[PDB]
């Protein structure tokens, strides 16, 4: 899952 | 109908891009009442500032959301700027400028019956800087957002100079007693950092155990590019106690910048930034939309090491790869060197970080080991190429093996980076040709120059809207994203009309800053006076005392014949001196007492004024800078690498007086020497006077007027109640003045006299100024970034307005 | 046109009162993106809960804004409820229930594709309570908002019981690691509190100097009345270090409730609440829209002292008036006594707060002086009325002058309050007739009773919507603001139809709570089993061990003849035992091991289950309570003053088994004894057995089955790996059992058997239950408040729906 | 001024  | 596209309702579709007045008043009212839990009858001015900041945030965030969405999607190579400090200034206006909301907010807020200026002045300066370094980081973060790079700013998340009895009196900077609406805490992304303990060698890789843990809490601040809807991040970490009397040895890690155990505490501070940071990156890149996952590590991550403060990043990255990701030490090393690039800021050779092995040993044992390992292989390669030279050896060795052997952080940075750079041509040349001669000789290409620069947004559009509005009319609005466009102004070197508007713009800013000094320092301010400013940190090497000498000298020229045509002059000297710097604290009192005299004696009246600009800070620089005529960049030659301030003053219509060193050199190149007030000894002129030896003896007598002030000061003239008080300056002036004041006392005092001369002829001034202003486009921090992107990070700039609706 | 009516644009005119679905989704999206700085692709479930809470807050605040606006305008007399602790539970649902937003939010959130139940379960319980006191405060705060009173809640702003090896294992309650969206910090209203130092007597009033300062930070939480748009406040204070190793002696003041210097630390805790609070009030009343300003102090302020914890309020109010407002000590005293009212909760005489003078002396010197002064005048009046009686004297004396003389906080509260009250008829009678005999005899009217009560919102509408929806249909929706309306249900004592729906409602809640135990404690749960719950804190006096005895006893009745008609039973026993309470920790293991046996032996199957409800808390009580059949209110007679839990269980369709003490007594009165399972020794029956003396000897043998379990336990039956482990219970059972377990072992074991009997006949049950449910309207915390308002605070309730638009 |  995306990690900004 | 409609399924888990029901979750696709969770969007900013109808809550982003509507930037009108109705909407702004409506948001303002939501925040002041809902966010703030206040009302119009109970709300202070501070309550209103907040409500307005929050109103602005929402738009900033809206773009930050789309921005991060673009990066995840495009999966661009990412840049990470690692600096202890970040000198951010105030956020509001800057954000309104970059997002293009100044106007609607102006009107939104007028309608609510509030003075936007009042609100804008409530904001305290984000205590995250202490020097030109934190301010260089901040320009870069701006230029990277503006330039469309997927950058991040990693640092720590932590000071009010006040005057009393002409003395500096430090005082606490509670910049977060009321909060920071700009930043967001991510407790959900906390990370454990480890200190102390020991290493256990097993057949299943090395282990670090029995460690003392400190948590690292990330606080995110959005960093807006100028009108491209692009918004980057600056993640700053705070320390927290996990769950006896050590539950504060954490806090310490983050409570003051530039703090024995005061050396130690700095080490823990540097490591804390470095560990948390590297872990964060690794985490981000493991989550990229994208054998081995890390094989591409260096093509998706570039990490910039601003000075040696985060030199631990190298062994820490290695520790993670080898002990954690468990890859071969040789693979990890190739991934490492290609990740890191190092920026040297210090001319110095006797100012580089050097930690004692015994210390690095107790706090970071696994790191010392890693370091010793990088070294061995390092030297091992040297012995190969140069068998005999056992001297080149111990020289180039990361570790200084002697008394209590030390680690040379600067050396570690060089071996572990694929690129090393300096911040000015001559500076970058010394770093390569001299300081790290050995290193350059080896891998010659590794070294390079990236001349510092400054952001055109904060330092022109924001601070000097007068100047900007003016230029805009003559050369359109392209100089903003391309400052070399300022050249086109030379096409007006004749337009006597132009120079009129020009100096007029200087008068306005000059008049406003006046209403400020009076209302602040309460002294009649000569709006026609020539504002002469010197706002550098208070230090011996930075002179200032030399200006003071010229302060008093002009004070006599009005006493030894009070009617001789003198060009009115308001002299401003601002700056901070380390609470431990005994000398500078004295130069501070000196400048104070002197001011008193020259100000109250009615004989001089509206002729010359002295002012110590207290609490010099980003926002102040933003007030003075535009309204300044003469910029005082007069530090002894061969001491200054760059000079950011030098450049804000040349960009804003001020004119420069200084030596041939630091930024002055490259300024001369672009404008021409004739258009700059150079003087004093060149780096060579000093390269001799040391051999000859130096004693203020000669200069004192031979130089009449010098004798005057020189004694005036000591003879207790400015110090009646204690004439013998400054008897400490004279001893380290005559005897131990490592900076040769008097030696230049000549060139200077006279130099100025050519200024009063040029000033007397307006036309001469303004034509010259326009020559300075139309040659400042080279010192834009956008060009400095473009360069970094091409020759170092290998990342490309973009002018892609990120779309708000998608 | 339009002037500083421009400031009148700063309003909630168009941002309050629009509670539709579109608006809710839109706010949700604003918060999740803007407030939270997240997106649908990065947001955890916790991110969603927050966004939903914030969405709800805005409406709460909207009404809080109008509410405070109404109070400033109407200038009503204000009530301040002063309690160390406040047992708040979870905020979300409650707020949705009271504001009437449950439905729109239900749908708003379904549309975003989220499960509202999931969100609602993310919320941790606000660790601000530890007992029935913090929970009584919380009902009151609700009933005061609902009742339209201008109340406030003043307390401190600060624990997870886990089981392991059948043992209780305390663990940290980080209820604020992610924040509390419900509360707002008011750093702008901070206050300095002083400890230590000394008093300087001057001709210009007494001065307290050389004090150690601790800051007091207020955090506001909105407290919503039920559907009247009225919203009150609960201001809770946190401690902060002002600017060596003491910078935590502050923090300590606020980090744990019910913590030598552990006595001290409690003192500083009590004073900290009291000082900050009183100063806050004074500040608020000086700002009221309304010789001397304080002359009306007692007609605009009523302060309620919940137990002796904030007994310092008296001398502190006096200190403020005399040393600060500088009024005569005699005027201040009249203002004082009329401000304060005291609520006694403890039956005990050997449990009242008593601080050593030498301690009060070091920490609060000016307070000790004030105290000695209140005393002298106090006794001085006594000597007048009763010259000889030198005994009545030293008795009624605020200070116990002996070994190391102590201050009797309970006595200070009585002299300094115009009204003293108890929480149940018999309790309030003992307080008056016995405990404070002397005091009552004097000013007889000062004493009174205010029977505790419970809030119909949280403990019925919220937790038991099944039961509520049911009742509503039969007797409309007026029981909500008037619980004595439940009487009307008797009109259905025949409606065999009704009893069907009724028990059906119990099954549903009973079925849901089942899916919970299994998913939590993983044990097949007999949905048809008769849920028998005992959830009080784990203590000797509270029995529980007696239930266990009955736990095992039923375990044998299924082993000594495994086929005899037995009424299936799931037995739940929850509760916490002080981390230092050695005994109870043992009763905890005891109940665990026992459970193991009775659960795994397949012979008993779906007959009887044992369950230790871990981490009993407000939200849990909210799960169990509705799904319970038999409520275990079985504590030795003459030990319980009230019993709040007793009442939630009677309100929700459970039936009660207990003694004639505490709340059981008044429950019997309203329902009738026949409709309650009383038994065991009456307070008198025990009032004899002590004279006779008591030794478990007799009961052991004569009572066959007792011998069984009694030995089963000791003979290591339930404790194979350590039969001698509970050999510590037996010694303080036979020898030092100050609570006479066995003595009632009879009445109890048999009593239950009449339950299994009534249970076997559904109809008998439900008719009885409806008799309990339709007599619980007297224990509403609204009626308890009405009373307080008439006879104590002299303030009037209102049913004025505050207007959202004005 | 009002103090809530
Ligand atoms: C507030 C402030 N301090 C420092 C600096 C820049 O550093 P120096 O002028 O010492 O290079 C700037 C630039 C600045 O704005
Ligand atoms: C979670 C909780 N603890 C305690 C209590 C009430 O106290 P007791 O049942 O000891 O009077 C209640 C009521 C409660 O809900």
């Amino acid at each position: 899952g995306p990690y900004y | 109908l409609t399924d888990q596209e029901k979750r696709r309702q969770i969007s900013i579709r109808g809550i982003v891009g509507v930037e009108n007045v109705a909407e702004l008043k409506k948001s303002f009212n939501r925040h002041l009442h809902f966010t703030l839990v206040k009302d119009r009858n109970v709300a202070t001015t501070r309550d209103y500032y907040f409500a307005l900041a929050h109103t602005v945030r929402d738009h900033l965030v809206g773009r930050w959301i789309r921005t991060q969405q673009h990066y995840y999607d495009k999966c661009p190579k990412r840049v990470y700027y690692l600096s202890l400090e970040f000198y951010m200034g105030r956020t509001l206006q800057n954000t309104m400028i970059n997002l293009g909301l100044q106007n609607a907010c102006d009107e939104a807020i007028y309608q609510l019956g509030l003075d936007i200026e009042e609100l804008e002045e409530i904001e305290e300066d984000a205590g995250l800087g202490n020097g030109g370094l934190g301010r260089l980081a901040a320009c870069f973060l701006d230029s990277m957002a503006t330039l469309g790079l997927a950058a991040y700013g990693y640092g720590i998340r932590y000071f009010n100079q006040k005057i009393r009895d002409g003395w500096q009196v430090e005082e606490a900077d509670d910049w977060l007693r009321y909060g920071n609406p700009w930043e967001k805490s991510r407790p959900e992304f906390m990370l454990p950092v480890h200190f102390y303990g020991k290493v256990e060698h097993t057949n299943t890789g090395t282990k670090w155990i029995d460690t003392q843990v400190v948590l690292a809490l990330p606080y995110d601040t959005p960093v807006p590019g100028y009108m491209n809807n692009t918004v980057n991040t600056m993640r700053l970490w705070s320390a927290r106690a996990p769950n006896v009397l050590d539950r504060n040895l954490a806090e310490n890690i983050s409570r003051v910048l530039y703090p024995f155990e005061g050396k130690e505490l700095r080490l823990k501070q540097e490591y804390f930034v470095v560990a948390a940071t590297l872990q964060d990156i690794i985490r981000r890149f493991k989550a990229s939309k994208f054998g081995t996952v890390f094989d591409a590590f260096p093509d998706q991550v570039a990490i910039q090491l601003n000075d040696t403060h985060p030199a631990l990043a190298i062994p820490e990255l290695m520790r993670i790869f080898v002990d954690i990701e468990k890859l071969p030490w040789s693979k990890a090393w190739e991934l490492t060197q290609k990740t890191f690039a190092y920026t040297n800021h210090t001319v110095l050779p006797e100012a580089l970080e050097r930690w004692p092995v015994d210390l690095v040993e107790k706090l970071l044992p696994r790191h010392l080991e890693i370091i010793y390992e990088i070294n061995q292989k390092h030297l091992d390669r040297i012995v190969a190429l140069f068998p005999k030279d056992v001297d080149r050896l111990r020289r180039m060795s990361l570790i200084e093996e002697e008394g209590s052997k030390r680690i040379n952080m600067a050396h570690l940075c060089i071996v572990g980076s694929h690129a090393v750079n300096g911040v000015a041509k001559i500076h970058s040349d010394i770093v390569k040709t001299k300081v790290f001669k050995d290193f350059s000789e080896l891998e010659p290409d590794k070294f390079q120059n990236k001349t510092n620069g400054i952001t055109p947004r904060r330092w022109l559009l924001l601070c000097n809207p007068g100047l900007a509005e003016l230029i805009a009319e003559k050369i359109g609005e392209d100089y903003v994203k391309d400052l070399s466009q300022l050249t086109k102004l030379h096409s007006f070197l004749g337009d006597d009309v132009f120079l009129r508007e020009l100096a007029k713009v200087k008068q306005e800013n000059k008049l406003k800053f006046s209403q400020f000094l009076e209302t602040e320092y309460k002294v009649k301010i000569n709006p026609s006076s020539m504002f002469d400013v010197q706002v550098k940190r208070i230090h011996e090497y930075k002179r200032q005392l030399l200006n003071c000498l010229h302060v008093i000298t002009m004070y006599n020229r009005i006493k030894k014949d009070p009617k001789k045509l003198f060009v009115p002059r308001t002299v401003i000297i601002g700056g901070k001196a380390a609470p431990g710097y005994h000398m500078a604290k004295m130069i501070i009192k000196l400048i104070t007492s002197v001011a008193d005299v020259v100000n109250n004696d009615p004989m001089v009246g509206s002729k010359l004024k002295v002012i110590f600009l207290e609490n010099y800070r980003v926002s102040l620089a933003e007030k003075v800078i535009p309204a300044t005529d003469l910029s005082e960049q007069i530090s002894t030659a061969g001491t200054e690498a760059s000079g950011t301030g030098n450049m804000k003053f040349m960009l804003n219509g001020a004119l420069t007086i200084g030596t041939m060193d630091g930024a002055n050199v490259e300024m001369a190149e672009e404008a021409g020497e004739e258009n700059l007030f150079i003087f004093g000894m060149r780096i060579d002129d000093v390269a001799a006077l040391d051999k000859k030896g130096y004693e203020a003896k000669e200069y004192y007598e031979a130089l009449p007027e010098l004798k005057l002030v020189i004694d005036q000061i000591d003879n207790g003239f400015f110090s009646p109640k204690q004439p013998d008080l400054f008897k400490d300056i004279i001893n380290m002036l005559f005897y131990h003045d490592r900076f040769k004041v008097f030696a230049d006392y000549e060139a200077y005092v006279k130099c100025q006299d050519k200024v009063s001369q040029l000033y007397m002829n307006p036309k001469a001034w303004n034509t010259m100024v326009l020559k300075n202003i139309a040659a400042s486009g080279k010192f834009s921090s956008d060009r400095t970034i473009k360069e970094y992107a091409q020759n170092i990070w290998n990342v490309e700039p973009s002018d892609l307005k990120i779309s708000l609706s998608n």
